[PDB]
């Protein structure tokens, strides 16, 4: 559901 | 002024400059919708929610709590040590200390579609474990913010907590000392101070913290009752809501802030 937003950017659902 | 330099922290209007016992000094938009969360610079040891527990996970699709719902990968609730080896490729993170480090994950976490709303966090020195808090509210008195025997091991984080808190926040309570006003070239007593009654340090430390700066009516831009003087021989606790600016020695006193622990002493 959230996005990461330090680099790399995952999204964790 | 000599102690300038070392007074500097308990500057809290400066050093915090947000609420203490309700942080919502910033606001942020998630897909268009104005939110208040916490922006305080200063990490509130001992501070917990109150619910009439908290670090339970939100109820998801409501007997939770205000912290984030599972995840794979598991980032909340998370160890230092499983935080660390996260940003392991990451030397801009890796190095932080452990709260500092439980902030810059919490605020790790966009959800939205590049906005600026991050999550308050908590971390539990007692596992060692950081959990995101996916409800930034703190009062709805249902549920209350305070400082408890069961919260003494608890550390309530902002998105802003700075990576050095350690030398510019207050944390530990100064024994044989006493908060007072630098005058002429000699310290002075609070002229005045509001006396509540306390049996101990922990005491004096959770009606400070109960009066303290609060950006909601039960932004305070960190103005408030922030401080005490704890004479634990009459068992006073001498809160007062103007910035200290030297030390008296006194063996009868502690010098307590909402922001410090509870117990430790130095």
């Amino acid at each position: 559901c959230w996005t990461t937003r330090m680099s790399p950017p995952m999204q964790i659902p | 002024n000599p102690w300038t330099e070392y007074m500097a922290k308990y500057d809290i209007e400066e050093v915090h400059g947000s609420g203490i016992r309700v942080d919502l000094g910033e606001d942020a938009e998630v897909a268009g919708t104005q939110y208040r969360l916490p922006s305080g610079k200063c990490p509130v040891f001992g501070k917990g929610i109150i619910i009439e527990t908290f670090l339970k996970p939100v109820a998801t699709g409501k007997d939770g709590g205000f912290a984030f719902p599972p995840t794979n990968p598991l980032i909340s609730p998370m160890t230092l040590n499983g935080m660390r080896d996260f940003y392991k490729n990451n030397e801009y993170v890796k190095n932080l200390d452990e709260l500092t480090l439980c902030s810059r994950h919490a605020g790790n976490m966009n959800p939205d579609n590049n906005s600026n709303y991050k999550y308050p966090a908590v971390y539990d020195y007692n596992d060692k474990k950081c959990h995101i808090l996916y409800i930034a509210a703190q009062e709805n008195n249902c549920f209350r913010p305070a400082k408890d025997k069961l919260f003494e091991n608890y550390t309530y984080l902002s998105k802003n907590v700075v990576d050095n808190w350690e030398e510019v926040c207050p944390r530990k309570n100064l024994e044989n000392a006493k908060f007072g006003l630098w005058v002429d070239g000699n310290c002075e007593d609070i002229p005045h101070v509001n006396e509540f009654s306390a049996n101990d340090l922990f005491e004096c430390n959770k009606l400070v913290f109960e009066l303290s700066a609060s950006d909601q009516p039960k932004k305070s831009h960190g103005k408030g009752y922030n401080w005490g003087n704890y004479n634990r021989e009459t068992q006073k606790c001498e809160i007062f809501n103007v910035k200290p600016t030297c030390l008296i020695n006194n063996s009868s006193y502690i010098a307590t802030t909402a922001l410090s622990h509870p117990i430790e002493v130095e």
